[PDB]
């Protein structure tokens, strides 16, 4: 035997150490102490790590419900060496940390010895690459924080501070920051005060100042009330003999100053003199950290000191534009952004000597490759355009819209689109708008990627030029149409998308001839085999339908929608989404255009525009059902949606109960309501829960018009709440909730008091969906019939002998109490005095 | 006459029958709510309007059967057997200490005058026809939307402070139709499909008919 | 069936003194037996009227005190 | 012909003696086999299955006696003697009108069962031990 | 758990009679002095002024029912 | 510590309500006072059961649903029943054929009749007061009559025609009541032809 | 949300920063996730609206487009008068789907 003895999943040949004890069968006796337990919790891990998703969720529920029984001992000494394999995967690591956090709510206060053993596995999740692995790392160290308390964390993570390895020291710093978040700063602030002033080895001080830095970059403005007592910790640095300690003290000052913006500048006053001495006296990377620190401090400053500190830091910034090293390039690229966002630096000084060496030394090719040097450079160039002007920057980078690197043209187009989104296009003269029009046409024409940045740049530019783009629409549209004929398939998709960006600028430029030119052109490009071409065709055609009238467009809707009804059978999500957006706009605004049997033969098509995995498709098709109903009447579309209720699939039945509520309220609801009340007599489960779910949605939609239809459906919910199958009771409880909030303040407090008598015995159910449906119904009846009536129901179960009834009645009383605490004062019962205590509220009792 | 309406200091009105052949005092109806009634007033042979310590005003009308002939062990819910029912609840904001059915102007009609504890004096007047009641309901249902109160307190959730409101239209919100800017009055009035002088005429007709 | 009388409280002895120290093999059956012809006649020898006030009293000396209270 | 299969008010199926709910068509007829249905069937065969049946009408010789039927029966080759029973006309394959008399029924395995109409209320006793004789050697059967 | 730390007066499955009634009395006292007219009504029933009644109520919200049990 | 049902019944001013479990509470005097407070409703019956509150409604067959009368007078039940029984004969050939060539106007009833039946002929249903909770047997305990009146149902079974002639109609125990007296336990019962006039007090009898 | 029961809200003191909803989340009530009758604007706290977290979707964490709203059945139940309704943790959904 080489694979274990059952329907346990496949053992990869390096998983034959951790599940080695599964190839031999135990026949559980003669080897069964708790070992027969741990082999069992061996088995579950194999069903989790290697299994099919039914095996996954079965073993995962079976390991959460018995985590009290298994104990943290065997469970963690099996789980932890499995994560320490050198041959994991991303998803196996993810399912393992899911297994660890799913037992951290059960093994509260039992992972006390296993904190360090968890941390030596979990700490490298914080420095990991993908974001969600970082989030799982932070989440379960916060859970380990709140579960292990505080003092156990300090006893575990203190030997990991003077440790020799830099990776364990950095990850210990980030673990300290996340336990500081989950347990508050002042809980452990004496420990940080201890470790940062400790003087035996500088690596302890470096670690504690790293802790302060990651606390500041983790929790942003929640460091603000404890800021002064925390910068007093750091200020004993910046004068240490080690350069690493001073460098990380400056970086911690920068993180605290970025965190407390704009505040706390009085708490930063004891830091400015060593910062000034440090930037003046020496050069290196300490200069870079000090420079980042002052660049974050000076926006927190008043305008006199801000002006004085800006005008004598520009000298170093011009001195460091020649700098070779990349991190100081990023740092002065950040410092320029904040050093010119204030008053004081006059625009002519910036345009004479700040920006020319800036454009000489920073608009290179290699700065576009690194993403953190891409985005920082474009966001700094935007701020320099905010201060100086639009034309001075745009004329300096507009010639590089015609470059031969795609990333550099992407950078330049992103800069230009952010400038003309912020500032505007009034500054640009006529000698430069032709420069950038030819620039964006060449940059749009010659992209190899599927990025939308050239598209949004084109849209923002021709939105900013407004009416000044008129002698370029012959140049653009002739570029577009010849773009729509290619052997390539994506570049046709680049063309049609462009039309949907530049449809809005031709009506505001008195150009409806050319819209009448390219609507009829786009009419025949929608027989395209490629789905993502035809999706962008439909998007462009939607933009044209919006920007012209519906009833004055040249491929007119008499013969545009009949061409659209076979497009609607295309299973692609893009084509479906754009086609029913367009069919919905045609259906409400232009329903006088087709046969009113064509609307019937497409409202049989929108039953399979459900089962569509996108949820915007599914919520546009139900609005289309409402519009079709408002056209042709709520008696043919309703029979269609009621035949659809027997289909066995949710995402196909709940989104037709939505549609029944939509046709109910877009017409008047009586037009649907007998037929919808008649379908409760169909003896199938799904159709009865369908009419109850659709009554829930109907009452939620109509709101205050439920005063007329509550007596009609009260004998329906009184029948649904007596039914054995608990989905009847959860959906009828949802109907009771929405109806109770819909008839509030109208005097229908008798029907709701009738229905409460049937809702209230479902209090003791333990299925979570039905208990939240009944409890939402109770807190939605509280406002309808009063807190007095709900207190009369919640009374005498508050002190019942069984805990199982006492805790449910106490949580319904908590919902009433926090719902309406003042109104309960009149409604409390009279409770007589015992021997030692007095309980009669005597003040209410006496009478004038 | 032949009936007693005993106001408890905590619970509610308790109907009591007195008999002529015997001399018994038989409880034959009570109310489901607790109230802390201060004073009360009889309106019909059945209904009792009452006011309470906290600020509300209720009207408790007996059910249409409620036979008085009970001669004398279980109750219904630890109380009497024919539970009376409530046909308005309304919050006033002050402890209403005097209720009286009268006619304040000759040539007018009857109206329940209440005098509160903070000096105020108000009236509760019935509606004649359903067109008046529906019109004033739509007027105040527009004024909760267009003209919210100053403190931010929701007006429906002020009048439904202790018990939820029932069958009473707040005319102090309605008579703030004469106190908005005329664009708001034109918006509400065209939403009512009338003209704002006709709405103010209809809005003061009830006051001049019933009271001052 | 073993589990059907272990779930139901059955064959777990409980004794009602007023019916001559009669026996009962179930708590549900016990509180059912209180409103029965046999137990009502067993109180009728005591002269205590059948109401709901005398619901779960078993020993006669408590029942006659409770009826003395009324 | 199952008399316990019920379909309820919501389109599911139920065993009525077991009082059990079943979702689909195939989950009832996989419950009819199973320890819940069989033991409840016992609380609420082989020899019957293997009965040889040619259905050959033997020759009877009725005769008015006074103080009897003479059936010639070809070989059985088994120990079990031929058996009689008195049966009422109330249950029959066609159930037609005029039912209301009794039949003295005679049977033996390989061959057909024979019935004799009795219109009188009482005249003899249709009992096995008291009043039958089996001349197994010559293979004539007796009953009076 | 987190409700009774945050929103006071709620209560749980093990809330005794004294804690429930002391939250009852404290909410009653804050609604007496909160409403103007309940304070009017309690000032008429004595001859105390309104600030005397508010001081008498406010000094009673510490231990209104008696010492705990 | 837990004093029994006896002393708890002695202590409480209303020992009607104190049950088997209330001695096992954590505050018995308060719980039985709240059990005997005025307009509260009691805890549901199935807190101590074993059957998850409605899983005893297994084998009983029930009617589908009775529509209310004002909706039944729209004809929607007859049209919709005929349409379902017509659709139950269709094969998938004609079910997907009338998906692309639909014959509409199959019901198309009117809107004035529906707006009438929801606004003109709307009927108040039969509600209930706030104490009356629900238990599992509730709708089949329907048994919940007076001296001097006999129902039509009982009169069919007795063979006693309702008429006003107090002597030929009377119940057959009339002659015996003339001989032996009126009911010992109804002192104020009045019977026509005995102590009430024969043609005047025709309601069979009355307590007066 | 109500669909995912493990998601927790911020529930700290609501400031002046108006909450925003992404393009995938448009129309949703924050507490209910219903699309009808918006009545009250969403005010998120200051830690949930800081720096890079500005203009971000309340439910998702994606880039916001429109203003966020409570429905009318959250308004009249006063579910808008508890804390900052910014869903804090991303838990057990849209994380394994990233891992698939
Ligand atoms: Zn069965
Ligand atoms: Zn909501
Ligand atoms: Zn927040
Ligand atoms: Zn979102």
């Amino acid at each position: 035997n080489d694979q274990p003895s059952g329907n346990l999943p496949f053992l990869k040949p390096d998983d034959i150490q951790y599940f080695d004890k599964l190839l031999v069968d135990v026949d559980e006796s003669t080897l069964s102490p708790e070992e027969q337990k741990e082999r069992k919790i061996m088995k579950l891990l194999l069903k989790i790590k290697n299994g099919t998703p039914p095996m996954r969720k079965a073993a995962l529920r079976q390991i959460t419900d018995k985590a009290r029984e298994f104990g943290a001992g065997p469970l963690f000494n099996q789980i932890l060496p499995l994560l320490m394999s050198p041959t994991l995967e991303d998803q196996e690591r993810h399912l393992l940390v899911k297994v660890i956090d799913r037992i951290l709510y059960k093994l509260d206060d039992l992972v006390r010895p296993y904190v360090h053993k968890i941390l030596v596995v979990i700490e490298p999740l914080l420095i990991d690459e993908d974001y969600y692995a970082r989030v799982e790392g932070r989440e379960i160290i916060s859970n380990l924080a709140k579960a292990a308390g505080l003092a156990t964390m300090i006893s575990t993570m203190r030997p990991d501070i003077d440790n020799m390895d830099e990776y364990v020291r950095n990850t210990t710093a980030r673990a300290f920051a996340v336990v500081a978040s989950a347990l508050g700063i002042p809980s452990l602030l004496p420990f940080l005060k201890a470790v940062c002033k400790s003087k035996k080895s500088w690596q302890a001080r470096h670690t504690g100042i790293k802790i302060v830095q990651q606390i500041a970059i983790l929790m942003g403005c929640a460091i603000l009330p404890h800021l002064r007592s925390l910068v007093e910790i750091i200020e004993h640095g910046l004068v240490d003999e080690q350069q690493k300690v001073r460098t990380i003290s400056a970086l911690a000052i920068a993180a605290l100053a970025e965190a407390a913006t704009p505040y706390g500048i009085e708490s930063f006053d004891s830091v400015l003199k060593p910062l000034w001495k440090g930037i003046r006296q020496h050069r290196g990377k300490g200069l870079a950290a000090f420079l980042k620190a002052i660049g974050y401090l000076i926006p927190l400053m008043d305008a006199e000191y801000a002006n004085y500190y800006t005008r004598e830091v520009m000298l170093i910034l011009i001195r460091e534009f020649q700098s070779p090293d990349e991190e100081m390039k990023k740092i002065v690229l950040k410092v320029v952004k904040q050093c010119c966002g204030t008053d004081g630096v006059e625009a002519n000084y910036i345009k004479t000597e700040i920006l020319p060496p800036f454009f000489k030394h920073f608009w290179q090719h290699r700065m576009a490759l690194d993403r953190r040097n891409y985005r920082q450079l474009v966001d700094t160039t935007v701020e320099l355009a905010n201060k100086v002007g639009a034309a001075e920057i745009i004329s300096r980078i507009v010639d590089d819209l015609k470059d031969e690197a795609e990333q550099y043209r992407k950078m330049v187009m992103e800069t230009i689109e952010k400038i003309m989104g912020n500032l505007g296009a009034a500054d640009i003269d006529h000698k430069l708008e032709e420069q950038l029009i030819d620039g964006i046409l060449y940059a749009f024409q010659e992209q190899t990627t599927e990025d939308s940045v050239m598209l949004n740049g084109f849209g923002t530019v021709v939105n900013a030029l407004g009416k000044r783009v008129k002698p370029y629409l012959p140049q653009i549209c002739g570029t577009v149409l010849w773009r729509l004929n290619n052997k390539s398939a994506k570049v046709r998709q680049q063309a049609a998308d462009l039309i949907s960006r530049t449809a809005v600028v031709m009506k505001t430029c008195q150009e409806e001839k050319l819209m009448g030119h390219l609507g009829v052109v786009l009419y025949e490009y929608l027989g395209e085999e490629y789905p993502e071409v035809l999706g962008s065709i439909l998007g462009a055609l939607k933009a044209i339908v919006n920007v012209i009238g519906m009833h004055k467009m040249t491929p007119p809707i008499k013969d545009l929608l009949p061409r659209l009804t076979p497009i609607l059978k295309n299973r692609h999500e893009k084509v479906q989404e754009n086609c029913i957006d367009l069919v919905g706009r045609i259906a409400d605004r232009g329903a006088e255009y087709v046969s009113a049997r064509e609307w019937m033969r497409i409202c049989f098509e929108l039953l399979e525009l459900l089962k569509a995995h996108k949820k915007a498709i599914r919520r546009a098709t139900v609005n289309t059902f409402g519009y079709i109903a408002k056209a042709i009447g709520p008696h043919d579309v309703l029979a269609t949606l009621l035949n659809n209720l027997k289909v066995q699939e949710r995402q196909n039945r709940v989104c037709t109960t939505v549609a029944i509520a939509i046709v109910a309220e877009t017409c008047s609801p009586f037009t649907v309501l007998p037929a919808l009340m008649n379908e409760y007599r169909v003896p199938e489960l799904n159709v009865q829960n369908g009419v109850l779910k659709s009554l829930s949605f109907l009452f939620e939609y109509i709101g205050e018009m439920g005063k007329d239809y509550i007596y009609a459906v009260t004998p329906l919910l009184e029948d649904a709440l007596m039914d054995r199958d608990l989905v009847h009771r959860q959906t009828a409880s949802a109907v009771v909730q929405h109806m109770s909030l819909g008839v509030y303040g109208f005097g229908c407090e008798d029907s709701l008091n009738h229905l409460l008598n049937y809702v209230w015995p479902n209090v003791f159910e333990t299925s979570p969906h039905v208990i939240q449906a009944v409890m939402g119904a109770l807190e939605g009846l509280r406002v309808a019939i009063g807190p007095c009536r709900m207190l009369q129901y919640c009374l005498q179960g508050l002190f019942h002998p069984a805990r199982k009834v006492r805790d449910v009645y106490w949580k319904i009383y908590n919902s009433i109490y926090i719902g309406s605490q003042d109104a309960l004062i009149a409604h409390y019962p009279r409770i007589y005095n015992d021997d030692k205590n007095t309980y009669i509220r005597y003040e209410l009792d006496y009478i004038l | 006459g032949h009936r007693v309406i005993v106001s408890d200091v905590q619970e509610s009105f308790i109907w009591v029958r007195y008999k002529r052949n015997e001399n018994q005092l038989i409880i034959f109806a009570d109310d489901t709510y607790p109230r802390w009634v201060t004073t009360a007033s009889l309106l019909d042979y059945d209904t009792v309007a009452g006011a309470d310590k906290f600020g509300n005003i209720c009207v408790v009308r007996l059910p249409p059967n409620t036979n008085d002939e009970v001669d004398e062990d279980r109750g219904l819910l630890n109380g009497a057997s024919q539970k009376a029912e409530v046909i308005m609840n309304y919050h006033v904001g002050e402890t209403v200490l005097s209720l009286q059915k009268t006619t304040l102007i000759p040539g007018g009609s009857e109206s329940l005058v209440y005098t509160t504890l903070s000096g105020g004096i108000g009236i509760l007047v019935p509606f004649t026809s359903h067109e008046d009641h529906d019109f004033f309901q739509h007027v105040e249902m527009h004024l909760r939307s267009e003209h919210p109160p100053l403190c931010g307190r929701d007006h429906l959730s002020f009048r439904s402070y202790y018990f939820p409101v029932k069958n009473v239209i707040d005319g102090d919100l309605c008579e703030q139709f004469n106190s908005m800017e005329p664009n708001k009055q034109k918006n509400v009035s065209e939403e009512l499909d009338r003209t704002p002088p006709e709405v103010s005429k209809k809005l003061e007709d009830i006051r001049t008919r019933y009271a001052f | 069936p073993y589990w059907l009388y272990k779930l139901h409280g059955l064959n777990i002895n409980y004794n009602c003194e007023i019916c001559g120290n009669y026996t009962y093999r179930g708590p549900k059956a016990f509180q059912r037996h209180f409103a029965e012809w046999r137990h009502a006649h067993g109180m009728r020898c005591l002269g205590i009227p059948n109401t709901a006030h005398f619901a779960n009293v078993t020993q006669i000396e408590d029942a006659v005190s409770l009826w003395a209270k009324l | 012909k199952d008399p316990y299969f019920m379909k309820n008010h919501l389109g599911s199926y139920e065993c009525k003696l077991c009082l059990t709910l079943h979702n689909n068509e195939g989950s009832y007829l996989a419950h009819t086999q199973g320890k819940k249905h069989q033991t409840n069937l016992a609380r609420r065969v082989e020899v019957k299955k293997f009965v040889k049946i040619g259905r050959p009408g033997y020759k009877v010789t009725k005769q008015r006696d006074s103080e009897l039927f003479q059936i010639d029966y070809p070989e059985i080759a088994e120990g079990i003697m031929p058996r009689h029973r008195f049966m009422s006309a109330y249950e029959q394959r066609i159930e037609p009108p005029d039912r209301r008399w009794q039949y003295l029924l005679m049977a033996a395995e390989p061959y057909e069962t024979i019935a004799f109409k009795v219109p009188s209320r009482e005249i003899d006793k249709a009992e096995g031990k008291f009043w039958t004789h089996w001349n197994r050697e010559t293979k004539q059967f007796f009953l009076q | 758990e987190h409700l009774q730390s945050k929103y006071i007066g709620t209560g749980h499955a093990d809330t005794t009679k004294w804690e429930w009634l002391v939250n009852q009395h404290r909410d009653s006292y804050c609604s007496y002095m909160g409403h103007f007219d309940l304070l009017n009504y309690f000032a008429i029933a004595e001859n105390e002024s309104k600030a005397r009644v508010r001081f008498n109520l406010m000094e009673k919200m510490l231990q209104p029912c008696g010492p705990p049990a | 510590n837990r004093f029994t049902v006896a002393e708890l019944k002695q202590l409480v001013a209303r020992p009607d309500v104190v049950e088997m479990h209330d001695v096992t509470a954590q505050d018995p005097k308060l719980l039985v006072h709240l059990k005997a407070t005025r307009n509260s409703v009691p805890v549901p019956r199935h807190w101590c059961f074993k059957r998850k509150y409605l899983q005893g409604k297994r084998g009983i067959e029930k009617p589908p649903f009775e529509l209310p009368d004002f909706i039944k007078r729209t004809g929607i039940q007859e049209m919709r029943e005929a349409l379902q029984e017509k659709e139950e004969q269709k094969t998938m050939k004609s079910k997907m054929r009338e998906k692309v060539r639909p014959k509409m106007g199959k019901i198309d009833i009117d809107y004035q009749k529906l707006h009438d039946a929801f606004f003109k002929w709307q009927t108040k249903p039969k509600l209930t007061i706030h104490g009356d909770l629900y238990y599992e047997g509730k709708e089949f305990e329907t048994r919940l009559k007076k001296p001097g009146d006999l129902s039509d149902e009982l009169r069919i079974s007795l063979g006693m025609p309702v008429g006003p002639n107090a002597h030929k109609v009377p119940p057959p125990w009339l002659i015996a009541m003339q001989r032996y007296g009126p009911p010992p336990s109804y002192p104020n019962l009045k019977i026509p032809g005995l102590n009430s006039p024969i043609p005047e007090s025709c309601s069979f009898g009355y307590h007066a | 949300a109500k669909h995912h029961p493990d998601l927790i809200f911020c529930r700290k003191q609501a400031g002046v920063a108006i909450g925003r909803l992404c393009e995938k989340c448009d129309g949703k009530c924050v507490i209910c996730d219903s699309y009808v009758r918006p009545c009250t604007l969403v005010r998120i706290c200051d830690e949930c609206n800081y720096g890079s977290y500005q203009g971000r979707c309340v439910i998702c964490g994606g880039p916001g487009v429109s203003d966020a709203y409570y429905c009318k059945e959250c308004t009249i139940q006063e579910k808008d008068r508890d804390g900052c309704p910014k869903i804090v943790n991303l838990g057990s959904s849209k994380t394994d789907l990233f891992y698939e």
